[PDB]
RNA sequence: UGCGAAAGCAGUUGAAGACAAGUGCUUGUCGUUCGUUAUAAAUGGCCUCGUCAAACGGUGGAGAGAGUCGCUAGGUGAUCGUCAGAUCUGCCUAGUCUCUAUACAGCGUGUUUAAUUGACAUGGGUUGAUGCGUA
């Protein structure tokens, strides 16, 4: 019927110009998703560590669950999307340490990630019987 | 059922039986009822038959009669599966029926493990009585020793098709545990998915946990939330106690793993679903099925006993009390409190009592001589069990021999006071005793594997009226 | 749960009839309507001084005081904020007599005097009551009169118990309506229990019951929520309303000690079944449904503190545990001087969580049964081995084993029968005694492998064992509950590889990641420093326990010209994973025209 | 014998951001028409009558808008000067309007032609009129006079009461519902001031703090009233007069809010709140007024308004910009002989003793792949999951029933390269999702294990391979990479 | 088969008798016994009772589809080629941007927490099966 199935991961419940920081923060406090992607539009590594540089932290942590809502939902925006989510714990680590919960408020980063892993060892296996199979018809 | 139209060679059907035909019979003078049996040979711990007696006219059935079905944990007697073109797990070949004859009573008498304990449920608001049937869940009524229903609790080949010849060894996916909120208005169920063989993915079982409800007009339970891999990916809910009515009204639970972890759900009204609320960290390196856990009644403290350690774990910071670690001789197979003041604890060669206002141990009784290897880990918790007013019982089964092991079993209750001081009572029953549950009156009921569910508990006219009768 | 220290209210004057401290408590009143969770002050009548309101917060201070005669005795004393015709008036009754000739009932109203007035009573005023809703001022005597007046001591209603010389009455609420329950004494140990409703007359009769056994010159009584708390000879006895039936008896071994007369004990509730306990100096919090002592409190500075009253909390409604209580300490010297004390007093969740492990009340195996089935004296010995001479290691192993009938050198399923503690630890402490260096006798192999090893020996006991490399090596692998501190330092101080491995195992089975990683904050950064140049010169609980360490080190920490060097060597394990896992999978894994020869 | 189950359709454990039942409401507001005006649209009123015509105030017009047609049916363009309001009273037929000049004019709704009062409030500009809600004859205006005038209908010469103390402009008046004494304003001091006409007045009993000029002030309910200004809303409640929730997810200030109830969303209650940077938000009073849906425009949105509770009809969502710009988006709500001769089947057995029904009720018509598994059609079910226009989650279950089936091979034998590329196709494309990846390894190694000399021999499938081989690396370097974040993930904690 | 965790760790799968076929010998079988913890394949697949249209309420979604030579990041091809680059105003993938009946999937609206109605004489006969539509 029109039960919800989950699963046990989901812990929801437990210095350069050209930074667009200033519309990031507006972003992120409107919760302006059209404006958000403008911003996550910008692609060259140097902008990035900048503008999540001059981030305020307490607004990182809110663009974590973005990125994860994002990334979940649009698997092709995975790797685009991996160098914020890494420049964010990278430069705010600090201030993520210092936090009263981590679970409930990255239960999406979290669950995100678990899905990816979990499928690893499935995928390797794919790949040696791809690998087996193609060696066999290139040297024939 | 197939019923071929000679003169033409036609013929009609009655599909979705609820088990293969053993036999067939067309009974009155004019055809009026088919009376079917059928197997059931998804249960292979045990021969069910099912009497059906179908109404011609339109192929309904007028009268469906069989007992109760509890699943054992191994074959019983002389239990046979039925014939089938080949040899697979709910069938034997031809040649196959006679080794397996053989190679049966050859296990009952020489081997040690000799467990053919079953897990039941008794249902609070209702008093009836749930058997995990594989894959299905049968709702039967001992008062009026009739089943009231029969239902299909998980996804899988159930009564999509009759399975026939490689077909016949798929495995369904096997209800393990199931169990009741105090209130009664949740049903707790956790299952397992076999994959099929000859893939990739054929060794990476799947764990669910489903939560299901009714009113208590209705009779069919409704699933209301799935959760697909629990605790982890290929790690199995070993235990599953439901939450005492103080905290959240009943409404949640605590599910343990065999790598220490334990998880508290409860069912949130704003989401209307249930939620993780609490975890601890399976992280540690070990793995043991012999977990059992228990909750105060207050609900302030738990009782997690993993392998051979007991924890008194906090509820509030869901971690270690601020002695929490009690060692063990050997594995616990199961933890009860007959009162908030005593704890029981069975570990796989004794009995003991311990106070925990004293944390001293009160009586110590050797279980090693009946208890040596005959059950698996987790049997005995479903053997012992505890009133919440009185006291508990023991179920202690032994086989009789004359002159090397017979199959004839017979089995002794205790009757114990709590803190074990005492035999309020000791009783003999002539046959194995599969499981021993308290009913929430002060009986406690027992299950034997005859399927028989005892209980141990406290002038002119007067001519003229028969005439016109017989006329 | 937790007792704090006594603050002073203030020094009571030196009165003859204060002088005994036996009876000190019974000459101080305290009222029962300004003394509870909320309010600020309190109203005590200190017989032969006066009576006084104290404000408790911020500063203990006198806000009023009523002198009295230094002859006359305080019998009752009650008082209670409301309005009188409308102005909010503080209303103060207290009855007072004289050397048993005359019995005095006042009434004053204060303004928030308005009025004073007097009259002569029958008998002793033994409780006073206030019912500011309907104005009235109810009195019960020592005759069994209850008789009822209204704020001008005009007799509105008088009602007989048929019983004199009561001992006890306590006024409660239940659902909104008044009630009362008195104690008469009776002969030959004898009391007539009466229940009152106070609603054509107003005093209603509910129960009357005659209890047997209740003896009162040695009892301490107090009442709360339902249930009646009569402490005597160190047994305290439950009895609940309506018809105070005898429920539970708990006993009190500290208190059965006491010699009779010179310990003074003092007894008054403060919130659901748990009760204030006083020996002399010693004040106790105590739990009676658990049995359990929540919390001790010793006043050195005083040789006796007597309970006059506490605040008691309906911790089932109420989410606050920290309430106050009130009593006399005398001090020691020759010129002892009593004061009046306060005491908060936090009480705690009510949970058994409190209680677990504090009780107030101080094995060997059993058949399961007294008597054609399928089958599946520790003192002597301890004698024996103690006989022994030092050093003598076939005897102490023959004695051991051979008394025992112990089969192997290691713990088997066989021998439940050993696993007494005690023994255990006598044993333990002999092998020590009777042996040092390096050779000790088998039994301690036998006994490292023991499920119930004594926590108390685990510490320090690797550092014993580091001479002799199996003995060492048998504790890593068996011994239960080797605390992870001693696992630790041996981890990164052993250069053994094979002791390296073993121990890692060890750690990751028997102890959590959260828990590990708090004792590796502890170690030094040298240390640490040491094993991560091992790892760059089964392996996965290595690598695993590496994870850990770097958790533990920390972002900071961490120095860049070794991480470069880690950097490298995991590099080159992922690539080997990955080259194996490949391997792994594998191991698991017509023409129109031919030419041929014809074989003829 | 029991009905044959139904294929269980393949669901995932759920992913953030799920859609909420408030939100499938709010989409479907979807007829979105923008028509520009000649200055900004300072006013939107809904008419609280059947059939709900609602009324825009721009420049020196107002017109009113059809529901039905969406368009101008009436139109008052007899102001000489700015207009500012066109409130319409509780019954309907009037609407009156505030002027520049200061003259409130009162005309018959739905006839422009006739004014059928004219007030001179004041020689300054009148921003708001609004008719009382409890009585109809009272009406209010507020001026940048600072003094806010309650007239009567019947006595145009002078104001029944005339309400003071604003030290500022007073753009913002409201009426508590069931307390027809007590009127609201709020100025830009940042106080709203509640008055009582009951008594002499011209004093407030008291004022409540804002601390930024007050753009509008709504009452919710009978005892709290809800104040946007600055850049939040805050509501407060009458009764303690102190505020017990503040939301400031806004960037721009708030400029206008609604509120409406008992209307048949999921939500009892909803209120929209422009924001003044091109977002209206609805919030739910019911969940401590959360945010539970937005729209963004172009421009700075200064007003907006939906269609009453009782609309009776398609409902109306309508937001205001300081463009000129009015944007609407709407939820669209034989012969004798033979009937005489068929007559009974009207019949529902009414006066009967007793009714036996036995009919099935209908049940949803199979697709082609359920249709198949059905008939045992194993081969033909696989064929139907790869067809043009087949939903992506309704092609895994017909993979996962063959599997769950055990009929994996079966399904795979009577095939070639030209029956093949068809699943190495989606497979292709299927490897990439989380959840089919799984499942795709499964079918692909069998047909590795079942067609390796077919391969050999056929060109277009190896490049199935060289490009699958390809994906499933990429999806490797994924699947190691979110390892690594779970990593340093757990360094932090 | 035993133990255990699910991973795995150890260990088995023997002899006699009778029958059939082929040529005393060879092979295969067992509604035969003793002992040990111990491929399949006889063309052979699951009934009927009511369908269709349009709504409504929760549950999911990779959204179902169409554009925008508007931006961002990649990959790559034909021909010529003074290797710098040219014409195809090249192509493809992903993101973003604009829009629509959320347009997509599923369960229910016999009472449920919530949520429905309407159409049809549910027949017989004739023609078309080279059916009808489309390239």
């Amino acid at each position: 019927g029109n039960a919800r199935v989950t699963s046990g991961d989901n812990f929801k419940h437990v210095t350069t110009t050209g930074t667009v920081t200033v519309i990031l923060s507006q972003a992120l406090q409107s919760n302006d998703h059209s404006l958000l992607e403008t911003v996550l539009n910008n692609r060259d590594e140097r902008v990035i560590r900048d503008t999540i540089f001059r981030l305020k932290p307490a607004l990182a942590v809110i663009l974590l669950e973005r990125l994860a809502e994002r990334i979940a939902r649009q698997t092709h925006r995975q790797g685009p999307l991996n160098v914020w989510v890494k420049w964010c714990l990278i430069i705010h680590g600090g201030y993520l340490v210092s936090i009263p919960n981590l679970m409930s408020t990255l239960s999406s980063l979290h669950s995100t990630l678990k899905r990816r892993s979990d499928l690893l060892p499935r995928l390797l296996a794919l790949d040696a019987r791809l690998d087996c199979t193609i060696n066999k018809f290139k040297t024939l | 059922m197939s019923l071929w139209q000679l003169e033409t060679n036609s013929q009609q059907f009655l599909p979705r039986l609820n088990g293969i035909i053993i036999d067939c019979q067309v009974l009155g003078p004019q055809g009026n009822y088919y009376s079917l049996i059928l197997q059931m040979t998804e249960n292979n711990s045990n021969s069910d038959y099912q009497f059906l007696l179908l109404n011609a006219s339109d192929l309904t059935s007028k009268l469906s009669i069989n007992g109760p079905l509890p699943v054992f944990n191994s074959t019983i007697k002389h239990i046979q599966q039925p014939i089938s073109a080949m040899n697979t797990k709910n069938s034997n070949s031809i040649t196959s029926l006679n080794h397996s004859k053989k190679k049966q009573s050859r296990k009952l008498i020489k081997s040690r493990r000799q467990d053919f304990t079953t897990n039941v449920e008794i249902n609070p608001i209702n008093k009836n009585l749930y058997f995990p049937h594989i894959s299905a869940v049968q709702i039967f009524d001992f008062y009026k020793n009739e089943q009231v229903n029969y239902q299909y609790l998980t996804s899988g080949v159930n009564n999509s098709m009759g399975k026939v010849r490689f077909e016949l060894n798929l495995q369904d996916p096997i209800i393990t545990d199931l169990k009741f909120t105090k209130d009664g208005q949740w049903m707790i169920t956790y299952e397992i998915e076999y994959p099929p063989n000859d893939l990739l993915s054929s060794k990476d079982l799947t764990h669910i946990l489903k939560f299901w409800t009714k009113n208590d007009n209705e009779t069919n339970w409704n699933l209301k939330t799935k959760v697909i891999n629990p605790h982890g990916i290929s790690v199995p809910i070993t235990k599953i106690l439901p939450s005492p009515r103080s905290v959240n009204n009943s409404q949640g639970c605590l599910t343990a793993d065999n790598n220490g972890g334990l998880k508290f759900w409860s069912f949130d009204s704003h989401e209307s679903n249930w939620c993780l609320k609490k975890i601890s960290l399976p992280n540690f390196n070990h793995f043991s099925n012999s977990v059992s856990l228990a909750w105060s009644q207050d609900g302030s403290l738990i009782f997690h006993g993993f392998d051979d350690k007991l924890q008194i774990l906090d509820f509030d910071t869901f971690k270690k009390f601020e002695v929490s670690e009690f060692t063990l001789d050997s594995e616990i197979q199961t933890v009860k409190l007959i009162n908030d003041t005593n704890l029981i604890v069975a570990t796989r060669t004794t009995l003991n009592a311990i106070n925990l206002l004293r944390g001293q141990v009160i009586n110590s009784f050797d279980l090693y001589p009946f208890v040596n290897g005959v059950y698996k880990n987790g049997h005995m918790d479903r053997l012992i069990t505890c009133d919440e007013r009185t006291g508990n019982i023991a179920l202690v089964i032994n086989q009789q021999l004359t002159d090397v092991p017979t199959i004839n079993y017979k089995s002794r209750i205790i009757i114990f006071d709590s803190d074990l001081s005492t035999k309020l009572g000791n009783f003999t029953h002539h046959e194995y005793i599969s499981w021993i549950g308290w009913n929430y009156d002060t009986d406690f009921i027992f299950l034997d594997i005859e399927s028989t569910l005892g209980v141990v508990g406290t002038s002119n006219s007067d001519i003229f009226a028969e005439q016109l009768h017989k006329l | 749960p937790s007792l704090s220290q006594p603050f002073r209210l203030a020094t009571l004057p030196k009165i003859a009839s204060l002088s005994n401290f036996s009876l000190q408590a019974d000459y101080v009143q305290v009222a029962d309507g300004t003394f509870n969770e909320s309010t600020n002050n309190i109203t005590l009548g200190i017989s032969g001084s006066s009576i006084s309101q104290y404000i408790i917060n911020p500063t203990p201070k006198l806000t009023f005081d009523y002198p009295i005669p230094s002859t006359n005795i305080i019998t009752a004393c009650n008082a209670e904020k409301g309005q009188a015709n409308k102005r909010n008036v503080e209303i103060w009754a207290f009855g007072l007599m004289v050397n048993k000739g005359n019995y005095t009932l006042n009434v004053i109203t204060k303004a928030l005097f308005l009025s004073q007035y007097k009259i002569k009573a029958k008998a002793k005023v033994m409780s006073i009551k206030i019912d500011t809703k309907n104005s009235l001022v109810i009195a019960i005597l020592q005759n069994g009169l209850i008789e009822i007046f209204d704020f001008k001591l005009t007799l509105l209603h008088s009602f007989d118990i048929s019983y004199d010389n009561l001992k006890y009455a306590k006024w409660f609420t239940e659902n909104g309506t008044e009630y009362v329950f008195v104690l008469c004494p009776l002969q030959d140990d004898k009391v007539c229990y009466k229940l009152l409703e106070l609603t054509s007359s107003p005093i209603k009769e509910l129960s009357s019951t005659i209890i047997e056994g209740f003896s009162f010159e040695n009892s301490k009584l107090c009442y709360q929520f339902g249930k009646l708390y009569k402490l005597n000879q160190g047994k305290i006895y439950i009895y609940s309303l309506p018809h105070c039936q005898l429920q539970q008896v708990i006993e009190f071994p500290m208190v059965d000690k006491l010699s009779p007369g010179d310990d003074l004990i003092s007894f008054q509730p403060v919130s659901v079944n748990r009760v204030l306990l006083t020996v002399n100096n010693v004040i106790y919090l105590l739990d009676l449904l658990h049995c359990s002592t929540l919390s001790q409190r010793e006043l050195t500075h005083v040789k006796t503190f007597q309970l006059l009253k506490s605040a008691v909390i309906n911790s089932e409604k109420s989410h606050n545990s920290k309430t106050i209580a009130i009593g006399i300490s005398t001090k020691n010297g020759p010129n002892p001087t009593s004061s009046l004390e306060i005491i908060n007093i936090d009480v705690g969740t009510n949970t058994l969580k409190d209680s677990l492990g504090k009780s107030f009340q101080v094995v060997i195996l059993k058949p399961l049964f007294d008597d054609r089935v399928k089958c599946n004296h520790c003192n002597e010995v301890i004698e024996k081995l103690s006989a022994l001479q030092d050093n003598d290691i076939t005897s102490f192993d023959d004695i051991f084993f051979k008394e025992l009938k112990i089969k192997e050198e290691h713990y088997t399923e066989k021998d439940r029968y050993i696993s007494d503690p005690g023994f255990l630890n006598k044993v333990l402490d002999l092998i020590f005694g009777k042996f040092s260096g390096n050779d000790y006798p088998k039994t301690l192999t036998f006994l490292l492998t023991h499920p119930l090893f004594p926590l108390s020996r685990t510490r320090n006991l690797l550092s014993l064992l580091r001479d002799q490399p199996r003995l060492f090596k048998q504790a890593i692998v068996t011994c239960p509950n080797l605390p992870l501190n001693e696992l630790l330092e041996e981890l990164f101080s052993i250069r053994n590889r094979e002791l390296l491995l073993d121990i890692s195992f060890r750690i990751l089975q028997d102890f959590t990641r959260d828990s590990i990683k708090q004792e590796m904050k502890k170690l030094s950064k040298l240390d640490v420093q040491n094993f991560i140049e091992f790892i760059t010169s089964q392996s996965t609980q290595l690598f695993q326990l590496l994870s850990l360490v770097l958790d533990s080190i920390g972002l900071f920490s961490l120095e860049g010209a070794l991480l470069e060097n880690l950097t490298l060597y995991i590099d080159k394990q992922v690539e080997i994973a990955e080259r194996n896992t490949e391997l792994w999978n594998l191991i698991d894994t017509l023409p129109t025209y031919t030419m041929e020869y014809l074989d003829i | 014998s029991t009905a044959r189950p139904r294929i269980i359709t393949s669901k995932a454990p759920l992913l953030p951001q799920q859609t909420t039942p408030e939100q499938r409401y709010w989409r479907q507001y979807t007829s979105a028409q923008l028509v520009k005006e000649h200055n900004s649209v300072t006013h939107i009123s809904f008419n609280p009558q059947h059939p709900h015509d609602f009324a825009v105030t721009s420049s020196t017009r107002v017109q009113i808008f059809s529901s039905r047609t969406r368009q101008v049916i009436k139109t008052f363009s007899r102001f000489k000067d700015v207009v500012y309001s066109a409130s319409f009273r509780s019954d309907g037929k009037l609407l009156c309007a505030g002027d520049a000049t200061g003259l409130v004019s009162v005309y018959d709704s739905y006839n422009p032609r006739t004014i059928l009062l004219s007030i001179n409030a004041s020689t300054h500009p009148t921003h708001v009129t609004k008719f009382h809600t409890q009585d109809n004859k009272i009406l209010a205006t507020a001026s940048d006079d600072r003094v806010t005038r309650l007239w009567d209908i019947s006595n145009a010469y002078e104001p029944q009461l005339e309400l003071t103390g604003a030290t500022d402009y007073v753009r913002t008046l409201s009426f508590i519902p069931a307390a027809p004494h007590l009127v609201a304003t709020g100025s830009y001091d940042g106080l709203i001031r509640l008055y009582d006409t009951r008594s002499s007045g011209s004093t407030p009993i008291y004022s409540l703090n804002h601390d930024q000029p007050v753009e509008n002030v709504i009452a919710v309910s009978p005892t709290q009233i809800v104040s946007c200004g600055g850049n939040n809303f805050k509501v407060w409640d009458l009764t303690s007069n102190k505020k017990l929730y503040e939301r400031g997810n806004f960037n721009k200030a708030v400029t206008c809010l609604d509120y409406v109830e008992n209307f048949d969303s999921p939500m009892q209650s909803a209120l929209i709140a422009s924001s003044l940077d091109g977002h209206v938000k609805v919030f739910d009073p019911l969940d401590n007024f959360q945010v539970k849906f937005g729209w963004k425009f172009s421009g700075p949105v200064l007003s907006c308004a939906v269609s009453p509770s009782t609309a009776q009809g398609n409902r109306h969502l309508v937001a205001g910009l300081s463009s000129g710009l009015l944007a609407i988006r709407t939820k669209k709500k034989k012969s004798n002989n033979f009937q005489r001769m068929m007559r009974g089947s009207e019949y529902q057995g009414d006066q009967e003793h007793i009714i036996h029904n036995d009919k099935v009720r209908s049940q949803r018509r199979m697709r082609a792949f359920e249709r198949n598994i059905n008939q045992f059609k194993w081969s033909e079910a696989l064929d139907n999951a790869f067809v043009p226009g087949m939903a992506k989650e309704l092609t895994l279950t017909v993979l996962q029933e063959l599997r769950k089936r055990g009929k994996v091979r079966v399904a795979l034998y009577g095939r070639d390269e030209s029956t093949l590329e068809p699943l190495l196709n989606w497979c292709l494309k299927g490897i990439e999702d989380v959840r089919s990846a799984s499942i795709v390894a499964d079918w692909v190694a069998v047909v590795l294990e079942l067609y390796g000399n077919t391969l050999e021999s056929s060109p277009v499938l190896q490049e199935l391979m060289i490009d699958l081989k390809t994906k499933v690396r990429h999806e490797i370097h994924k699947s190691k990479e979110a390892q690594r974040i779970e990593g340093m993930l757990q360094l932090l904690t």
